[PDB]
Order: C-alpha cells, then structure tokens, then sequence
C-alpha cells in the first residue's frame, strides 16, 4: 500500500 | 499536491522540474549553482531540469532555464533497507548563476520535530485527480518520530520523517517526489512516499531526512 510519490508511482504490495 | 493552492509564482526559486521528454516526473531541489537534490527513485541516465518555473506549459517566463544533467549520483543505502536513503545528488551540467527566480536554499541545520511549520510545493497530483500546470504549495506540519514509525511501520527507517496527516487532508502525491519540504524556511525534507490514497485524514506522508545527510551531500559536492 505504501507508493513512492514519482510519476507513475513505484506501488508496492503494503 | 493534495488541497493546496497556486504558489506565488518565483516564492519557491529552488524548485526544480525533472522532465522527460517534456514530461514531469519528478521534482528537485536547487541546492548549490550546480548540484539538485532529489529523491534517490527518481533516477535516471540523465535529466532535463527546469529552473525559474511557474508553469510548465506556459511559454518560457522571463528567467527560466532547461538546462540537461548528465550526472547522478544516488545515495549508496538507498533503498537498504526498503525505502530508505532515498536522496540523489543530480550534477547540472553547467552551473547557474543565481538570479532573482534561480536560487539555491539551505539544508536545516536542526532535525525534525513535531510540530514544526512546514511547506510543500510539486506539480504532482490535485485533490481532484489532474496534474496542475501551475506548481501548488501547501502548508503541512512535522509529526513526531513515533507516530511516524507506527504509521509506517513495518519500514520507518530515521533516514524518514512525517509531515501531515491533519483532518484538512493536505499531503503531497504522485509526481511531487524529491520535491522540496521547506521548514521554518529552512529545506528540510524531500517528498519520498507514503499510503495510497493520499491525502488520508490521520496518514502523513513521508520525506527524506535531510538533516542526516548533510554530510554526506557536501562531501559529495566537494569532491
């Protein structure tokens, strides 16, 4: 769930 | 920028554009004539920057620069552990000389603490869902260390801080990372990541620690 706030984000699973 | 507002166009002249073919993906932020800070992510085998930017469809407002940089070079933790040290030092490939609208800003030279009066700018996602053309600023505050870790857990790491989470739902979002977190007028943090959605009531976001990488940032510039 958590998102590196680029975009497009890098998401992951948390 | 989630619930914010234009800037006033020039009062954040460290902000810096990192364009791909003309399109954003990052922000930066101008910290010596020749060198930007931005998130560690945000890498690339070369930038475009735009400096002295209001808008970034407009044409080119008295002042501003594109100016290329061919060299990065990412923090050597980064992302060990996961999300962490997420800085990058962006060489440009000529300096610039300073002007009213192009200005480096400081490093704090005091960590975060909550409570702290903070700013925040990007081109990076409205409340609404589209990409401003304008940059947007928004005030948000330093929470502490231990909410920040419970928010977070199971990655808070001190490379990190948090800022935000009020009710009033201002955060930063996707393609405001390596932009600028001005605290108490001092660049304190830069937009790294946080929860998906942003702007959550009770979630800050998250940036990167600046204050414990002074050191690493000047030997790099000097070197």
């Amino acid at each position: 769930g958590f998102c590196q706030r680029s975009i497009p984000p890098i998401c992951f699973p948390n | 920028i989630i619930n914010g507002e234009d800037c006033s166009p020039h009062s954040q002249p460290w902000q810096a554009a990192l364009v791909m073919e003309n399109e954003l993906f990052c922000s930066g932020v101008l910290v010596h004539p020749q060198w930007v800070l931005s998130a560690a992510h945000c890498f690339q085998n070369s930038y475009t920057i735009g400096l002295g930017l209001h808008s970034l469809e407009a044409d080119q407002e008295p002042g501003s620069q594109m100016v290329e940089a061919s060299l990065s070079v990412r923090h050597p933790e980064y992302n060990r552990p996961l999300l962490a040290n997420d800085l990058m030092l962006i060489k440009l490939d000529e300096s610039v000389s300073e002007s009213d609208t192009i200005r480096s800003i400081s490093i704090a030279s005091q960590c975060p603490t909550a409570g702290n009066s903070c700013l925040v700018s990007g081109w990076g996602l409205l409340a609404n869902g589209r990409m401003p053309t304008v940059l947007q600023c928004v005030n948000v505050s330093v929470v502490s260390e231990e909410v920040c870790s419970k928010l977070y857990d199971p990655l808070y790491h001190p490379s990190m801080f948090c800022a935000g989470g009020g009710q009033d739902q201002k955060d930063s979002c996707n393609g405001d990372s390596g932009g600028p977190l001005i605290c108490n007028g001092y660049l304190q943090g830069l937009v790294s990541f946080g929860k998906a959605p942003c702007g959550q009531v009770g979630v800050p976001g998250v940036y990167t620690n600046l204050c414990k990488f002074t050191e690493w940032i000047e030997k790099t510039v000097q070197a």
